[PDB]
RNA sequence: GCAGUCAAGCGUUCAUAGCGACAUUGCUUUUUGAUUCUUCGAUGUCGGCUCUUCCUAUCAUACCGAAGCAGAAUUCGGUAA
RNA sequence: CUCUUAAGGUAGCCAAAUGGAUUAACGAGAUUCCCACUGUCCCUAUCUA
RNA sequence: UUCAUCUAGACAGCCGGACGGUGGCCAUGGAAGUCGGAAUCCGCUAAGGAGUGUGUAACAACUCACCGGCCGAAUGAACUA
């Protein structure tokens, strides 16, 4: 699961033919005379048939075992690939290839049995050519499926690696609300940043760490009102993202003038997509508020904006992409809301806490005695500086001497010169350690 | 060579394919049967052979019933065929013995019995963490 | 559908409403995950892949009789034979049945007759044998047999039915009947009891008969025996082929790992009377007790395990320990 | 037929013919190249082989697993008294 | 004060190093990157010594000591014994013991005041330990696990035992050693907690794959960065539930 | 990663400094290199090259003629439009086949000196209820892999071929004995079941069997190809 | 392979008497990667050690060209024994 | 058309202990495996006539 | 060999024009000659396609098809040996 990028390759029909049929002419013997024995003349061509059969079968196996089997993977990737590659055509082309794989094998199986009754080089050669021709003609009909599958392979190798079970925050809304800008603010990902409706046509992923945990943020292309049947294959990615992913959705609102859409349409869009918010713990955010400050909004527009807070639960905040310091509060609050459900749900299991009571619970001493056992730190450490890896004057860092002298496997560190004697002069000395027999270290002692 | 710390010098091979050694770890097996040698040469008629500190593939001929019928990795920790150290001296143990591991080099059991060669404890850092007697 | 032209914008088939879209997806997610939960328990190999250990290569002695040298005798006997008889084992017939070729004979050769013969009927009770003939006689004739030369049972019933089959083809100058089945079911012993002398070689080891052999009786009917087949079913065990006697037990490598199956198939009461016995559990102890009693001691002084397990399996297959499989209950 | 199994040759075809030498004293077939900007010196000597013996030395080899350790090895001693000079020869360089 | 580094490319820092309160010993092989990873954090405050024990790089599983002394096995040669005596000051007794279980780092798990020993270690060594290190001695396993020195990290501030340890064993060992304990991991889920990091009163070093939720508990239980007073696991409860 | 990243990267920085000139000069060298390759590339890489060099020329002629013509310039029902798709025989006097070929001597005995057996080496149509003979009274072997059961029969008009089963071998030229044995050489006249073509005769009956001629040597391939006789 | 369609040329001039390259359709079993439990008569010889040498129609090693070739790993080609 | 499947739950009625040929012993008859043992082999070296 | 262009200026190069209805209709988030589908017309001219390629999310920008300016005498295609 999670980002099938290793699909080998797919060549078209006219080059698959060439590959396999030149392999069989380069990696098998070629000279044969009619004066040879008839069992030799038979074996030659039986080999020519079997080898090409194996060639085609093996080119097809790598396609049938590489593609990700759209049925029974996960009902999120299933639906995404459905809206991306047309599940029907996807399955049909692979069934076409699977059918060719059996046809070729049957042809190869039959013409060997035919060859083993031949009585001359002419007849055996003709049966060989017949077999290879029927194989080539089976293959030349796959011009369309093999051309569709290569593009599907290429484009599926580039899809982001979303994960359904993890901790996710979705960023949806209209075109031009500020969602991609917010994803760029939080995460660090390449997203085209120009002001028009569909600058993005796919889902974008970013990651970030909060409270020693990992979170993913997803950015969606955006929905129109479009009453639920005249929708693109672009809106479907956003809708299935909202429907399939246990997450926290941060609905943005462009209560503004740059792309200052009719608020009585944005709220209707919110209310129309509201069924997707079954248990998502939504959090509406008003963006681009550096020019509006919605405190100065009309009474009836205030009533429109109040028409959202009568849903089960939705919190309200306000930020901008200019003052990029209060924006961290949004994602912190949303993470808190996600963890609120995560932790209670995982406690609901009530067998996991029993077994993890070993790693979340410290054991106290009861102290057993009065003897004082205190931590010991010297003062040469309390007097220490801190090594700044960039300051012009710092410690010398022996690896610097090594790299300057020097080299990794060419620098010879003097193991002495770093120890303490009664006379720093005689440190580059030599202990004898042997006399006539007589290990020296055995006799050496003071007194 | 995957999982090993550094280079390995050459020592006398003393355990060709088809040999049987003991199981020093406490996983539950009682002996092992060598059937391949990770990282060998290739030469006509030569039997792949193993030496101290090498990684081999083995089955379990006798021991726990959950551990049999499956081929697993093992490391060789005792040789019983005189080899030569570089502080010049030759030596040998009293039997061939190895312990079962995983393709990264990590142990299955927790403790190792009996001595263990330097020439293996220095190569595999996790054998030097579970051996209680070295040489 | 897709590509650098891609003249398609809207999906199929514009689902009716989010109200049911969310419902369908919320059911499909749970439906999915419970399948993975079930398959986890069923069976896994991912932990084997983590621990980096794998499974040993399967033994070659468990691959007969496949290997086309004998499947080229099978179709030749079927081609030459006017009437086929499929022989079964009265101990467990549904395992030795070998369907797999009846579909063939029905599709390509409907003019051939294919009756059943259920022999080795003196190794099961009488109600068991009667029940099996009854439950099998709803597809084909299925006679019941016991093949010895001196003391047989069913010889007249088979003879006076081959005579009928011969009278039906009264313008064919002869009829040929061919015997097919698993190995070690008694194809040669049936010919020997019909003819009343040792005509074809019989032996307790499976692969006795190797090529086909013609044998005449009554001047108008020939009998053909052939080697025994095992269809290459790509499932159902490695240790079922053992207990449907096919493999020569001298070649299986660790023959002690199969004894739990013998303890499961047989009865404790029956097994206690043939060795004779002490009381036991955990078939390792069964083997230890038996070998200590019988003196199968190795070079000082512990017991032999494989040498005893081989003869236990041989006794099982050769008809020395009583066992059978219950027939399908009445209705 | 094609040997079915590839295997290296037996022996080296550059040390042929495997015949007896032509003297008890082998001859030097090339000398160090030259440099006229250096003092005059001999390029080889003559000695007599006298047995082997053993040695241990304190190893320095940055990178090795025997950096700062001892190693026991074998050495060959050759006996070389001084050599006395008795003549000089000159060589012309001809197109043969 | 938790740091992450490596030996050549291995995460088992406690195999190639040994860190006590007053000195540090590091292996020899290859270059001055591992030694500089200690000099970067300790400068000239304490001696850092390049050493081998029996001509091998695994100098963590073969030695044992605290700020008072240092025990080496019987395979240590006179040259390296003298090297250690030259490099260390006179406040640290040194002794070569003659014990069968010659992997003293695997066999002893000591601190400044108490030591746990393998249950079969013998009497002369049990007396030399208390004599040189000035500590107490307890024969004891860690959830039935021989080789205490490798399945447990120790300090004067707190300890850490491998995650299979039972809660009752944790309570008892805490009663013995007079320090808090937890059951955690290192190097992205490894059970040899004592052989994959080195710790003392004011510094901890562990491998390059010790994840953030592991580094948190390591930084907390040993009370490394002011302040982490062994109760902040109350704020660390939810992340632990979500990561276990 | 994750999208059209190379395209975004080209939009954002862009492709090279020396890219367009490299391509512009490869283009100009192309006409030299193509001609240099036609005089090198020996040994089947010259044949593969020349064949495509010829096919490309033909395609360019087709395109140019079509474009040039694009400047100046049978009664089906409403449901059938908008959709798509003497008494001599065609093959008299085919070559003759002796009895020395198509038969094959097979010798028997431990020291093979008792031949008396013959194997047919052509294709046969064996019948319905075959039942091979006893090996002791069998003399004319017809192996089981040369036995045919169907044929590819084509209508002379109506432009369509079908896979129809055979029903008999009505007449084989060059012998009546081979007609008896059932041999399927070239020129043979066979009887095929034509219920797939839906033919109705005057008086309203339903044809389901007619005659066809086999039009190939089915020993140099597997298929039997036949033309219906209408 | 067999039965057709096309249409640059050839054929003494020639379409339509005739041939006829390149392209193209008919089908040999089932449009949703489901297992296909064919494994159906070699009448004459393969199969395997010990050891050299040669060919290239190249598996690996050296160097290059092209690919949605980001990195890693690959795929198709060129020189080269 | 004068016509054909009875049998029931781990051993059955009957028949002079037995229900046999799945036959002991013997073998310069043929064959498969196990323990022991080894220069058969990895991979060869040395000695005496 | 057979057909063409040409001092009322050829072939190769530079430079200028390359227009108006009009962003022609149907499509759809966006399609302005250049993702696609059906026509492919009208006006003004020396000439200028409801457009041969590069390019943009859509435009813009460059380009040839076709005209003209500078220069000044031969040039092109197909075919056979
Ligand atoms: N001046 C200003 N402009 C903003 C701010 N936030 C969003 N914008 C506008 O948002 C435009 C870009 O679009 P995005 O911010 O990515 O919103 P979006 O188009 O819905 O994002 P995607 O649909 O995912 O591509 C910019 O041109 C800005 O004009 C803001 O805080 N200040
Ligand atoms: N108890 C019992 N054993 C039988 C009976 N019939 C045969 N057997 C035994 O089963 C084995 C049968 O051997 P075969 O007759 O050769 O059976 P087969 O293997 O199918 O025959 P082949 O074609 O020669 O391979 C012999 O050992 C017989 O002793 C029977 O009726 N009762
Ligand atoms: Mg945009
Ligand atoms: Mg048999």
């Amino acid at each position: 699961q999670l980002s099938w990028k290793d699909i080998p390759t797919v060549a078209p029909a006219n080059d698959l033919l060439d590959i396999v049929l030149n392999r069989t002419q380069r990696k098998t013997p070629t000279v044969i005379r009619p004066g040879f024995k008839i069992t030799r003349i038979r074996a030659f061509y039986m080999r020519k048939v079997k080898y090409t059969g194996e060639g085609f079968v093996e080119k097809f196996e790598d396609i049938l075992k590489g593609f990700p089997n759209i049925n029974d993977v996960h009902p999120f990737h299933r639906d995404l690939m459905d809206t991306l590659y047309e599940k029907n055509h996807y399955k049909i082309s692979l069934a076409a290839i699977s059918r060719a794989k059996s046809l070729v094998e049957q042809v190869a199986r039959d013409y060997v049995r035919l060859l083993k009754f031949g009585q001359s080089l002419f007849q055996c050669k003709q049966l060989k050519r017949a077999a290879l021709g029927r194989m080539a003609t089976i293959v030349k009909k796959l011009r369309d499926p093999l051309a569709y599958l290569e593009q599907v392979r290429q484009h599926i190798g580039r899809l982001p690696s979303i994960d359904p079970n993890t901790r996710t925050l979705l960023i949806c809304g209209y075109p031009n609300v500020g969602k991609s800008s917010f994803l760029r603010c939080i995460t660090k990902s390449d997203v085209d940043v120009q002001p028009y409706a569909f600058t993005t046509k796919s889902l974008y992923v970013g990651h970030f760490d909060y409270k020693y945990l990992r979170f993913q943020a997803i950015d969606t292309p955006g929905i129109l009102d479009r009453p639920t049947e005249e929708m693109n294959n672009i809106e479907m990615q956003s809708i299935y993202a909202i429907a399939h992913l246990r997450s926290c959705v941060l609905y943005f609102m462009d209560l503004s003038e740059q792309c200052g859409f009719t608020i009585e349409a944005q709220v209707k869009l919110f209310h129309s997509i509201k069924p997707l918010f079954a248990n998502k713990s939504v959090m509406v955010v008003i963006n681009k508020t550096d020019i509006i400050r919605p405190e100065d909004l009309d009474e009836e527009r205030a009533q429109l904006l109040e028409s959202v807070k009568e849903v089960p639960g939705v919190e309200i905040m306000t930020s901008s992409c200019q003052l990029e310091e209060n924006v961290m509060e949004v994602r912190n609050k949303a993470c808190e809301k996600l963890l609120a459900s995560r932790i209670e749900n995982k406690l609901k299991s009530q067998s996991r806490i029993n077994n993890v009571l070993n790693k979340i619970h410290v054991a106290q001493p009861q102290a057993r005695d009065d003897v004082k056992r205190t931590p010991f730190i010297p003062e040469s450490v309390k007097n220490l500086k801190k090594y700044d890896p960039e300051d012009p004057n710092r410690r010398k860092l022996a690896r610097d001497i090594e790299a300057e002298n020097g080299g990794a496997g060419v620098f010879n560190v003097n193991l002495k010169d770093k120890y303490l004697l009664e006379d720093d002069e005689w440190k580059n000395d030599i202990m004898p350690e042997i006399l006539d027999g007589k290990n020296v270290y055995d006799f050496l002692d003071p007194e | 060579g995957n999982g090993a710390q550094g280079t390995k010098f050459r020592i006398s091979l003393g355990l060709p394919v088809g040999a049987i050694m003991n199981c020093a770890d406490n996983s539950g097996a009682r002996n092992l049967y060598i059937i391949a040698v990770k990282g060998s040469g290739s030469r006509l008629n030569r039997l792949p052979a193993a030496s101290l500190g090498d990684m081999v593939m083995a089955t379990v001929k006798k021991g726990k019933p959950e551990l049999r019928k499956k081929v697993m990795p093992a490391i060789v920790v005792r040789q019983a065929k005189s080899w030569r150290r570089r502080d010049g001296v030759f030596l040998y143990f009293e039997d061939n013995a190895g312990v079962i591991a995983n393709p990264k080099g990590e142990m299955k059991g927790s403790a190792i019995t009996g001595p263990v060669g330097k020439e293996c404890a220095d190569l595999w850092p996790r054998v030097a963490s579970n051996s209680g007697v070295v040489v | 559908a897709f590509g650098p032209k891609a003249q398609r914008k809207r999906p199929r088939l514009a689902a009716s409403n989010l109200e049911d879209l969310v419902k369908a997806t919320n059911e499909d997610i749970t439906k999915y995950e419970e399948k993975q939960v079930l398959d986890a328990t069923l069976g896994g190999n991912q932990e084997d892949k983590e621990n980096g250990w794998t499974s040993a290569a399967k033994e070659a002695i468990f691959s007969k009789g496949q290997s086309k040298r004998i499947w080229n005798e099978l179709y030749k006997v079927i081609d030459s034979s006017d009437v086929v008889i499929h022989v079964l084992d009265a101990r467990d017939p549904l395992g030795t049945r070998c369907k797999s070729v009846e579909e063939y004979m029905k599709k390509e050769t409907p003019h051939k007759h294919l009756i059943y013969v259920l022999n080795k009927c003196d190794l099961v009770p009488t109600w068991v044998a009667a029940a099996w003939v009854k439950h099998l006689s709803k597809e084909r004739p299925t006679l019941a047999f016991h093949a010895s030369i001196t003391n047989s049972f069913g010889k007249g019933s088979l003879i006076q039915l081959l005579r009928q089959f011969s009278q039906l083809h009264t313008d064919r100058k002869q009829i040929s009947v061919g015997f097919i089945g698993y190995p070690n079911t008694g194809k040669s012993s049936i010919i020997n009891t019909l003819r009343k002398k040792k005509v074809c070689q019989v032996a307790p080891i499976p692969g006795e008969t190797k090529v086909w052999q013609y044998i005449t009786l009554m001047k108008r009917i020939f009998l053909i025996d052939c080697p025994g087949i095992v269809p290459p079913s790509s499932k159902d065990s490695e240790e079922d082929i053992l207990f449907r006697g096919v493999v020569r037990v001298e070649h299986v490598t660790h023959p002690e790992q199969y004894i739990p199956g013998v303890l499961k198939r047989c009865q404790v009461k029956h097994l206690e009377r043939t060795y004779e016995i002490s009381g036991w559990k955990d078939a390792t102890e069964f083997i230890e007790i038996l070998a200590r009693k019988q003196g199968r001691l190795l070079k000082g002084g512990e017991p032999d395990e494989s040498g005893v397990s081989k003869q236990i399996l041989n006794d099982f297959n050769r008809g020395k320990i009583p066992w059978f499989v219950l027939p399908p209950e009445k209705e | 037929s094609h040997r079915k199994y590839e295997a290296p040759r037996h022996g080296h075809l550059g040390f042929l013919p495997r015949k007896r030498a032509a003297s008890i004293r082998a001859r030097v077939k090339a000398f160090p190249k030259d440099d006229r900007s250096k003092p005059v010196a001999l390029t080889s000597f003559l000695g007599y082989k006298a047995g082997m013996t053993t040695i241990v030395r304190d190893l320095d080899r940055p990178g090795s697993k025997f950096h700062k350790r001892e190693v026991v090895e074998a050495v060959t001693v050759v006996d070389t008294p001084p050599v006395v000079v008795v003549g000089v020869v000159g060589y012309v360089e001809t197109p043969r | 004060m938790a740091t992450r580094t490596q030996f050549e490319n291995s995460n088992e820092i406690g195999v190639f190093s040994k860190l006590t309160n007053t000195y540090c010993l590091v292996a020899v092989g290859g270059s001055e990157n591992f030694y500089s990873a200690f000099e970067a954090e300790l400068g000239d405050a304490i001696p850092i010594v390049h050493t081998t024990i029996a001509g091998t790089r695994i100098i963590g599983r073969m030695t044992a000591g605290n700020r008072r002394g240092l025990l080496v096995p019987t395979q240590t040669t006179d040259q390296e014994l003298q090297h250690l005596r030259n490099s260390l000051p006179d406040s640290v007794k040194i002794q070569r013991v003659e014990e069968r279980l010659s992997a003293l780092g695997n066999v002893i798990c000591c601190n400044d005041y108490v030591a746990l020993v393998h249950p079969d270690i013998d009497r002369e060594t049990e007396e030399l330990i208390s004599d040189v290190l000035g500590v107490e001695v307890f024969r004891q396993t860690i959830s039935g696990n021989i080789l205490v020195g490798s399945y447990c990290s120790l300090s004067n501030q707190g300890g850490l035992v491998h995650p299979q340890t039972s809660v009752q064993d944790q309570e008892e060992l805490s009663s013995l050693l007079q320090v808090p304990l937890v059951a955690g991991t290192v190097n992205r889920g490894s059970s040899v907690v004592g052989a994959g990091m080195v710790v003392n009163d004011y510094l901890a070093v562990t491998g390059l794959d010790t994840t953030a939720p592991e580094l948190s508990v390591i930084e907390s239980i040993f009370r490394l960065q002011d302040a982490q007073p062994e109760s902040i696991s109350g704020n660390l409860r939810d992340t632990l539930i979500e990561t276990y | 990663p994750q999208n059209d990243y190379i395209e975004r990267h080209i939009k954002q920085h862009g492709k090279r400094l020396d890219h367009e000139e490299r391509k512009r000069k490869r283009e100009a060298r192309e006409s030299h290199k193509i001609s240099e390759r036609a005089q090198k590339l020996t040994g089947w890489k010259g044949k593969q090259f020349a064949k495509k060099r010829y096919a490309e020329k033909v395609s360019m002629r087709k395109k140019i003629k079509a474009h040039e013509q694009s400047k100046v310039k049978d009664a089906l029902p409403t449901y059938l439009l908008d959709r798509e798709q003497k008494f001599s025989v065609p093959l008299p006097k085919v070559r003759g086949i002796s009895e020395e070929e198509m038969f094959k001597v097979i010798k028997t005995g431990k020291s093979r000196s008792k031949s008396w057996k013959r194997m047919i080496t052509k294709h046969t149509f064996v019948g319905e209820g075959f039942t091979r003979r006893p090996v002791k009274m069998e003399r004319i072997i017809r192996p089981s892999a040369l036995r045919q059961k169907k044929a590819n029969v084509t209508h002379p008009e109506l432009g369509v071929t079908v896979f129809l089963p055979i029903l008999a071998v009505k007449k084989n030229p060059q012998s009546p004995m081979y007609t008896q044995l059932g041999v399927l050489t070239k020129g043979t006249i066979i009887e095929v079941n034509v219920s797939e073509l839906g033919m109705v005769t005057a008086g309203g009956k339903v044809v389901w069997g007619k005659y066809a001629q086999v039009t190939n040597e089915p020993d140099r391939d597997g298929c039997v190809n036949a033309v219906l006789l209408v």
